[PDB]
């Protein structure tokens, strides 16, 4: 059985196939518009994939149970907060739905083999990514599945870390509900996996950590002058 | 950062 509320946050799902999609044609037309001396770094790819997947959760959110009710300026605040978050949230999964060993899945339905990216990524995002594969592995193992990916996302978006909010009994409100919704869901459904929620609860921490130090990292990387400018990625970074 | 406002506004 699926608690209501469950049912209710996986009806604010996007369409996968239509996000990747258009995510996919968005930068095949920007290599398009590209001259043989404009090669644009692998880095930069990334980059510019990850502000388009920024635009798809910006307009998820906006559409969401719970957070339409809030006003602009407590959805900004909430977005600021979780943004790199739930990028990684969403790279883990897709490597738990489709990832194969030695292979990284891209937001554009893409594979590309982890010895390509290794060798271009630098030290610093190959240890990210370690670390974020070692989430992947782990929740594989828990056999994660989408009822509870939905739930985590909106753990990650509606946090109580975020301060200043006019709101803020409707994010401690979600925040308890969602936990108490997933409480019940893994009870009902994996009644002899006793350490599947706390497992789950206990890898919003690390992503958090893993996203902070990214965020961290690509700071770094724009005011070294590595960042393709002006783009929805950089205002969250600086914001 | 009024492109995140504009992204939550627009029509
Ligand atoms: C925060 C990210 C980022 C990386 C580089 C530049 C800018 C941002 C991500 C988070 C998930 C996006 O994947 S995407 N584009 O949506 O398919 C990004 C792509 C990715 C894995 C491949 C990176 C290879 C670089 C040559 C990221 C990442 C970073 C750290 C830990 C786990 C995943």
């Amino acid at each position: 059985s699926i608690p209501h509320l469950i049912l209710e946050l996986l009806k604010c799902e996007p369409d996968e196939p239509q996000v990747q999609a258009k995510i996919m044609a968005y930068l095949q037309q920007e290599q398009a518009n590209r001259s043989k001396h404009e090669k644009l770094s692998t880095f930069g790819l990334m980059c510019k994939m990850a502000d388009q997947t920024l635009f798809s959760i910006v307009e998820w959110a906006r559409s969401s149970i719970f957070f339409r009710e809030l006003k602009v300026d407590d959805q900004m605040k909430l977005l600021q907060n979780c943004w790199s978050e739930l990028l990684i949230l969403d790279h883990i999964y897709r490597q738990v739905v489709h990832g194969k060993e030695g292979s990284i899945f891209l937001v554009t339905g893409q594979q590309v083999d982890y010895s390509i990216i290794a060798s271009q990524a630098g030290a610093t995002l190959n240890n990210l990514m370690s670390h974020a594969q070692e989430l992947v592995a782990k929740l594989r193992s828990l056999q994660f599945d989408q009822r509870e990916f939905v739930c985590l996302k909106f753990l990650v978006l509606f946090s109580l870390d975020v301060k200043n909010l006019e709101n803020f009994q409707l994010v401690e409100g979600v925040q308890e509900q969602v936990n108490a919704a997933l409480l019940d869901y893994t009870m009902c459904n994996y009644p002899q996996q006793t350490e599947k929620f706390g497992q789950l609860l206990l890898r919003l921490p690390e992503i958090r950590a893993i996203s902070m130090q990214a965020e961290e990292y690509l700071y770094y990387k724009h005011l070294n002058g590595d960042v393709p400018y002006n783009n929805l990625l950089i205002e969250m970074l600086h914001a | 950062n009024a492109l995140l406002r504009y992204l939550l506004d627009k029509d």
